[PDB]
RNA sequence: CCCAUAGUAGGCCUAAAAGCAGCCACCAAUUAAGAAAGCGUUCAAGCUCAACACCCACUACCUAAAAAAUCCCAAACAUAUA
C-alpha cells in the first residue's frame, strides 16, 4: 500500500537488507502466492520462496523451511 | 495545466485558501494514499458573493450582533 | 405444424425437426368476401367466454397465445379473444391448457374456489373496506369492456358494475 | 444476437455449417452462419474458429458442434429456424 | 420507488412493467429512475 | 349520436391501395446493375461476414490491389432483374446477405487463395461466362492449365 | 429501400427585429382613480377580437376564460425567452396590457366602509381568443412542445394549434355538428322555447346554443 | 431465354450436347481433313 | 512550451520554388472540372444522378435530427 | 483492440493523454514513446502525423506510421500559423489548385486511400471541402494573380490580425 | 427485431475544451452515418438514434384516479324477448 511502498522507497534509497515475514494465518483470508505475485509485479523486487503452509484458516499446524527439508512440528 | 511521469501524474492547481479546511483528508481518500500535493502563495483575486455575505454577517456578530440577525431572534 | 425432437445416444445430441400434419378450414365458408376469421362464418358479435371450442383454436397447448399475423384477426378482434381467453383458465375451462412446471404442485394452498365472469387477478385486487357513501359507491367489475356490442335478449344493457 | 457474446464462448473448441446454395431451406443455416461469426462473439475468444463448407450435392443444412468437455451436438436446420437453433445452442453450451 | 402519477423513462435500461395493480419503471444500469405509480 | 353504420369499414373488403410511383434510385440502380452485368463477365456472390469496418477496409485493399473491384446491390431492387432477365437460376441465391464481387477478366486463382487465408469467408458461386458454377466449381476450375496451352492443343 | 421526400424549404419567412417578447409592467403609465367593478360578461362566452392569425403560424387556442396578472406574464415571457431559437423563431404578444383593476380590502376586517384598495391590474380573456403567437423557420413539433408545455401552466384549458390543425378541428366541429343523429338539437329547443324551458335557462344561452357555462368550453356539446 | 440448370462436376452424369454434337461432326475422317484443320487454326494463331 | 509553428516565410515565389512545381501543361484537363466556391443544390443536379439522391438523403437526415429533439 | 492518438513526431513526452489510458490499458509508456521517437527521428521538420496502434491479449503494443494530417500542410502551404473564427467574412489565405493537388498526391498513399478504389477526383473534392471548411479559398492557376493576391492579403491579414487582437485585449479589460 | 469506418485535435481567449461555451458559411470518400438527435466527459475513452446493407403486425384510441378523528353500510343478479 501507501506506507508500504513509502518505507520500501527509503529503504532503496538507503540500501537496506532485508527478509519478509507474513504474519496472521488464523483467518479466513490466507494467500501468500497474491502477496509475492504483487511484491513481483506492482514493486520492482524479486522473487522468493522459504515456507510452504500445511492448512489455512483454521488448519495452521506448522511450516517447513525446503532449505533442509525438514518441517517443523511446533507444540 | 498538469504535467505527469512515468507512473502517475502531476496536476497544477489554483485554488483559493478559503476553500482549504479539510482538502487533504478528501484528496486522500479519493486517491488510495499515494497521493500527495503542495501548497504555496500565488496571488489574490476577486471573492464570491457568497463568501462576500459570509465575512459581512461575520463582522455583523463580531461587531454588534443586534441590528436584525439576532435582535429579531430574541424580540 | 412443427415440432422440436431430441434424443440422446452415445453423448451426441440428435435434435431434429420434423413437421407434422395440420388441418385446415372447410370449404365452405358463409361469408367468403370477410377479411377475418371471426367475419367470415359471422359470428361478429355471436360468441361468449363460455365458448370453449372457439377459444381453444386460437391459443397454445400451454396456455399461451398466437399473434394476429398467424391467426388473421384484425385489432379489435384480437383483443376480444385475449380477455375472453384469461376468463376461463380462471372458471376451470380448459383443464389440459395447463402450464408446464417441474414438481410445483405438492402443496395444495388454497382450496378450488369456484368462480366465473373473472375480469381482473384474484391475488392482485384490494378489499374495499370504505365502499364509499351511496350516491358514489365503489362496485364490483365483472364481464369485459370490450364485450358489449353483442348482441342481447333481455331488453337491457350489459351491467358490469353493480 | 447478442445473447450468444453476453454469455461466453470459450468452452467451444471448433463449429462448423454445411448447406447447399440451391435450395430454398438454407437461409436459417445462412443467418445462423452469419450471426454466429460477428465481432463480439468472435473476438470474445481467439482459442476457437470456424469452418464454411459450402457443398453443392448436400441437400442438408446440418450444423454439427462441440466443445471442451469432449461431447457432441449436431443440429440439422431442414425445419427449425433460426432463434430456436440460437437458444438451442445457448442453453447447451451454458449448461455444460 | 418514487410515487409519481405521470410515468416517463428517464434514460435507455429503463423498461415499463405492469405488476401488482401498478405500472413500475424498474431499470438496472441507472437503480435511481424507480417511479411507483400511485 | 355518432352515426352507427350497417356494416363496419374493417369487415368489409378494402380498396386496393394506390400504387407509388417509382423513384430515381431504383432506376439508376437497376441501370448500374444492368451496366456491369454487360460489360463484366465474372461476378461471384459471397455471403457477406457482419465484421468489422477495419478488416472490412484491410480485404479491400488486398483485392483492389490485384486489380479488382466491389459493389453490392440490394435484394429488393435485385431480385426484378434476375426474374425478368436471363439470370433466373440464381433467385434463390439472394435471399439474405451477401456481397457481390465485379471483377474484370478471369482471375479466380489469386482471388481464392486470398480469400482462402480466413476460414469464415464462404461464397454461394456464380457464373464463369454464362457457366453457373458453385464453390467447389470454382476451386476445380482454378486448377486448369494456362488459356494458351489449352487454345493450342487443338 | 425508403422514398426521401424533399425537405420543407423556407425562404419566404424573414425574421424581424427583436425576436424576443417585450416586457410586460404591472401598473400602467397612469393609474385609474376611478375604481371599476368586476364584471364579469368580459369573459363569459366567445371571444370577438384577436381570433385568427396576424404574423406567425403557430398560437395558443384558449378553451376557458380566466384573468392573468402580472406574474402570469413574467412567466410566459420567461419561458419563451429560455425556450425558443433567437436566430430562428420569433413571438408577437396578441392580448394587451393587464388594466382592469381589482379593489382588496384589509385583511380582518367588518363587512362595510366601501371598497378598498386598487392593488394588481389583470386582463380578461375568452374562450377561443390566441394568447400568445409565434411564427419562424421551424416546424410544428418542437413549437408545439414548448407551447403545450406553457398551456399546461395555464389556469384555464388551453392547447398548441397552428393553421393546418385549426382548419381541421374546425372541420370535424362541423362534421359533427352537421351529422347529428337525434332531431333534438339545443338551439332548437331553446330558440322556440320547448317545454317551457325558458324558465330555468339563461338569455345568453340563444347565442352560446350551449356551448358555454360561466367560463368554461365543452367542445363535445353540439 | 434463361439459362442451364447449373449442374456440378463431382457426379459425372450429365454433359452439354452442343459438345457432344461438334465431336460427333469433327470425329469421323482420316487425315485430309485433320490437315485441313491444323491449316486453318494455323492461318490465325 | 511545445507547438507546431512552421510556417515558412514565403512571400511571392517561394511556394513555387521550393517544391518541384510542375507546369499546367503536364497537369491533366479534368482534374479543374470540380466546385469552386458554393456547393450543390438540388436543382442544379439531374434525377439520374448519384450526387442528387445523396444530397436528398443529407436533407432528410437533416431534417429527422431537427425534429428529434425533444422526444426521448 | 485499437486507440486513436494523435501526438507530434519529435516531442512525445510520456504523460498528457497518452498517460492515463495506456496506464489502465496494461501497456508500456516510456517504450512505445521511445519506439516512436526512433521512427519519427527520419523526419527532418518535425510534423505532427497520427498514430493507429493495435494491443493484444498478451500485452504487446504494434505502430503504424501513416500520412500526416490535412490542416498542418493547409497551413504551411497557404503561410498563416493559425486559423480565423470566420470564413467568408475574414478569410485566412489564398492557395492554388496546384499546392492542394500536391498535398492530396502526396496523401494518396495512406492506410485510408491505398486500400481502397479512390480516384484523383475524390481526393482533390475532399481536400478542396477541407480547404473551404478551412477559412482559406482555392482557385484555378493564377500565377501573377496569386501573386497579387498574396500582395494584398498580406497587409489586410496584418491588419485583421491587429484589430482581432485590439478586440481581444479589450474583452480581456472588459473583465 | 440489426447497427455504425475515415480527411482531423474543421477555425479561435481560457493550458486545452477533440460531437454538447459562442459565431455567417455548418464541407467532404466508398453502398452509408449529423463538423453532431438523447446519458456519463478540465483537455481523451464509454452507449444508443437517424443513413446503407437486412426483413419488413398494430409502431401507439394525447393528457383526464388521493387520503382525518364512535363503525364501512341494506342485500343481490353482465345471458326467457319494451
Ligand atoms: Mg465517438
Ligand atoms: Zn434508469
Ligand atoms: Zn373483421
Amino acid at each position: 500500500q501507501c506506507q508500504t511502498m513509502t518505507v520500501n522507497r527509503q529503504m532503496k534509497r538507503y540500501n537496506v537488507p532485508f527478509l519478509t515475514f507474513i504474519n496472521k494465518l488464523d483467518r479466513m483470508g490466507s494467500n501468500p502466492a497474491r502477496a509475492l505475485q504483487q511484491m513481483r509485479s506492482k514493486l520492482n523486487h524479486n522473487a522468493a520462496f522459504m515456507q510452504i503452509p500445511m492448512g489455512l484458516e483454521g488448519n495452521f499446524k506448522g511450516i517447513v523451511d525446503l532449505i533442509e527439508e525438514r518441517a517443523i512440528y511446533f507444540d | 495545466g498538469q504535467d505527469g511521469v512515468e507512473d502517475y501524474f502531476t496536476l497544477y492547481a489554483d485554488v483559493p485558501l478559503n476553500d482549504m479546511f479539510g482538502y487533504s483528508t478528501e484528496l486522500r481518500s479519493c486517491t488510495e494514499g499515494k497521493g500527495e500535493y503542495t501548497m504555496e502563495y500565488s496571488r489574490y483575486q476577486p471573492c464570491l458573493p457568497s463568501t462576500q455575505e459570509d465575512v459581512i454577517n461575520k463582522y455583523l456578530e463580531a461587531t454588534g450582533q443586534l441590528p436584525v440577525k439576532k435582535g429579531k431572534a430574541k424580540n | 405444424f412443427r415440432e422440436v425432437v431430441e434424443t440422446q445416444e452415445g453423448k451426441t445430441t440428435i435434435i431434429e425437426g420434423r413437421i407434422t400434419a395440420t388441418p385446415k378450414e372447410s370449404p365452405n365458408p358463409p361469408n367468403p368476401s370477410g377479411q377475418c376469421p371471426i367475419c367470415r362464418w359471422n359470428l361478429k358479435h355471436k360468441y361468449n367466454y363460455d365458448d370453449v371450442l372457439l377459444l381453444s383454436q386460437f391459443i397454445r397447448p400451454h396456455g399461451g397465445m398466437l399473434p394476429r399475423k398467424i391467426t388473421g384477426l384484425c385489432q379489435e378482434e384480437h383483443r376480444k379473444i385475449e380477455e375472453c381467453v384469461k376468463m376461463a383458465h380462471r372458471a376451470g375451462l380448459l383443464p389440459n391448457h395447463r402450464p408446464r412446471l417441474p414438481e410445483g404442485v405438492v402443496p395444495k394452498s388454497k382450496p378450488q374456489l369456484n368462480r366465473y365472469l373473472t375480469r381482473w387477478a384474484p391475488g392482485s385486487v384490494k378489499p374495499i373496506y370504505k365502499k364509499g357513501p351511496r350516491w358514489n359507491r365503489v362496485r364490483m367489475p365483472v364481464g369485459s369492456p370490450l364485450l358489449r356490442d353483442n348482441v342481447c335478449y333481455s331488453r337491457t344493457p350489459w351491467k358490469l358494475y353493480h | 444476437a447478442a445473447a450468444l457474446a453476453r454469455l461466453g464462448l470459450r468452452p467451444v473448441k471448433q463449429v462448423r455449417v454445411q448447406f447447399c446454395p440451391f435450395e430454398k431451406n438454407v437461409e436459417s443455416t445462412r443467418t445462423f452462419l452469419q450471426t454466429v461469426s460477428s465481432e463480439k462473439v468472435r473476438s470474445t475468444n481467439l482459442n476457437c474458429s470456424v469452418i464454411a463448407d459450402v457443398r453443392h450435392d448436400g441437400s442438408e443444412p446440418c450444423v454439427d458442434v462441440l466443445f471442451g468437455d469432449g461431447h457432441r451436438l449436431i443440429m440439422r436446420g431442414a425445419h427449425l429456424t433460426a432463434l430456436e437453433m440460437l437458444t438451442a445452442f445457448a442453453s447447451h453450451i451454458r449448461a455444460r | 420507488f418514487k410515487n409519481k402519477t405521470v410515468l416517463k423513462k428517464r434514460c435507455k435500461d429503463c423498461y415499463l412493467v405492469k405488476r401488482r395493480g401498478r405500472w413500475y419503471v424498474y431499470c438496472k444500469t441507472h437503480p435511481r429512475h424507480k417511479q411507483r405509480q400511485m | 349520436i355518432p352515426p352507427k353504420p350497417a356494416i363496419h369499414p374493417s369487415c368489409l373488403p378494402s380498396p386496393p391501395s394506390p400504387p407509388q410511383e417509382e423513384i430515381g434510385l431504383i432506376r439508376l440502380l437497376r441501370r448500374e446493375i444492368a451496366a456491369v452485368f454487360q460489360d463484366n463477365r465474372m461476378i461471384a456472390v459471397c455471403q457477406n461476414v457482419a465484421l468489422s469496418a477495419e478488416d472490412k477496409l484491410l480485404m479491400r485493399h488486398q483485392l483492389r490491389k490485384h486489380k479488382i473491384l466491389m459493389k453490392v446491390f440490394p435484394n429488393q431492387v435485385l431480385k426484378p432483374f434476375l426474374e425478368d432477365s436471363k439470370y433466373q437460376n440464381l433467385l434463390p441465391l439472394f435471399v439474405g446477405h451477401n456481397m457481390l464481387l465485379v471483377s474484370e477478366e478471369p482471375k479466380v486463382k489469386e482471388m481464392v487463395r486470398i480469400l482462402r487465408t480466413v476460414p469464415f469467408l464462404p461464397l454461394l458461386g456464380g457464373c464463369i461466362d454464362d457457366t453457373i458454377l458453385s464453390r467447389q466449381g470454382f476451386i476445380n476450375y482454378s486448377k486448369l492449365p494456362s488459356l494458351p496451352l489449352v487454345q493450342g492443343e487443338l | 429501400v425508403k422514398t426521401l421526400l424533399p425537405v420543407p424549404s423556407f425562404e419566404d419567412v424573414s425574421i424581424p427585429e427583436k425576436p424576443k417578447l417585450r416586457f410586460i409592467e404591472r401598473a400602467p403609465l397612469v393609474p385609474k382613480v376611478r375604481r371599476e367593478p368586476k364584471n364579469l360578461s368580459d369573459i363569459r362566452g366567445p371571444s370577438t377580437e384577436a381570433t385568427e392569425f396576424t404574423e406567425g403560424n403557430f398560437a395558443i387556442l384558449a378553451l376557458g376564460g380566466g384573468y392573468l396578472h402580472w406574474g402570469h406574464f413574467e412567466m410566459m415571457r420567461l419561458t419563451i425567452n429560455r425556450s425558443m431559437d433567437p436566430k430562428n423563431m420569433f413571438a408577437i404578444w396578441r392580448v394587451p396590457a393587464p388594466f382592469k383593476p381589482i379593489t382588496r380590502k384589509s385583511v380582518g376586517h367588518r363587512m362595510g366602509g366601501g371598497k378598498g384598495a386598487i392593488d394588481h391590474y389583470v386582463t380578461p380573456v375568452k374562450a377561443g381568443r390566441l394568447v400568445v403567437e409565434m411564427g419562424g423557420r421551424c416546424e410544428f413539433e418542437e413549437v408545439q412542445g414548448f407551447l403545450d408545455q406553457v398551456a399546461h401552466k395555464l389556469p384555464f384549458a388551453a392547447k398548441a394549434v397552428s393553421r393546418g390543425t385549426l382548419e381541421k378541428m374546425r372541420k370535424d366541429q362541423e362534421e359533427r355538428e352537421r351529422n347529428n343523429q337525434n332531431p333534438w338539437t339545443f338551439e332548437r329547443i331553446a330558440t322556440a322555447n320547448m317545454l317551457g324551458i325558458r324558465k330555468v335557462l339563461s338569455p345568453y344561452d340563444l347565442t352560446h346554443k350551449g356551448k358555454y357555462w360561466g367560463k368554461f368550453y365543452m367542445p363535445k356539446r353540439v | 431465354e434463361a439459362l442451364a440448370g447449373a449442374p456440378l462436376d463431382n457426379a459425372p452424369k450429365e454433359y452439354p450436347p452442343k459438345i457432344q454434337q461438334l465431336v460427333q461432326d469433327i470425329a469421323s475422317l482420316t487425315l485430309l481433313e485433320i490437315s485441313d484443320l491444323n491449316e486453318l487454326l494455323k492461318k490465325t494463331l | 512550451v511545445q507547438l507546431t509553428t512552421y510556417a515558412m516565410g514565403v512571400n511571392i515565389y517561394k511556394e513555387g520554388q521550393d517544391v518541384p512545381l510542375k507546369p499546367d501543361a503536364e497537369y491533366p484537363e479534368w482534374l479543374f472540372e470540380m466546385n469552386l466556391g458554393p456547393p450543390k443544390t438540388l436543382e442544379e443536379l439531374d434525377p439520374e444522378s448519384r450526387e442528387y439522391w445523396r444530397r436528398l438523403r443529407k436533407q432528410n437526415i437533416w431534417r429527422h435530427n431537427r425534429l428529434s429533439k425533444n422526444k426521448r | 483492440g485499437v486507440i486513436r492518438a494523435i501526438v507530434r513526431a519529435g516531442l512525445a513526452m510520456p504523460g498528457p493523454p497518452l498517460g492515463p489510458v495506456l496506464g489502465q490499458r496494461g501497456v508500456s509508456i516510456n517504450q512505445f514513446c521511445k519506439e516512436f521517437n526512433e521512427r519519427t527521428k527520419d523526419i527532418k521538420e518535425g510534423i505532427p502525423l497520427p498514430t493507429k496502434i493495435l494491443v493484444k491479449p498478451d500485452r504487446t503494443f504494434e505502430i503504424k506510421i501513416g500520412q500526416p494530417t490535412v490542416s498542418y500542410f493547409l497551413k504551411a502551404a497557404a503561410g498563416i500559423e493559425k486559423g480565423a473564427r470566420q470564413t467568408g467574412k475574414e478569410v485566412a489565405g489564398l492557395v492554388t489548385l496546384k499546392h492542394v493537388y500536391e498535398i492530396a498526391r502526396i496523401k494518396a498513399q495512406d492506410e485510408a486511400f491505398a486500400l481502397q478504389d479512390v480516384p484523383l477526383s475524390s481526393v482533390v473534392r475532399s481536400i478542396i471541402g477541407s480547404a473551404r471548411s478551412l477559412g482559406i479559398r482555392v482557385v484555378k492557376d493564377l500565377s501573377s494573380e496569386e501573386l497579387a493576391a498574396f500582395q494584398k492579403e498580406r497587409a489586410i491579414f496584418l491588419a485583421a490580425q491587429k484589430e482581432a487582437d485590439l478586440a481581444a485585449q479589450e474583452e480581456a479589460a472588459k473583465k
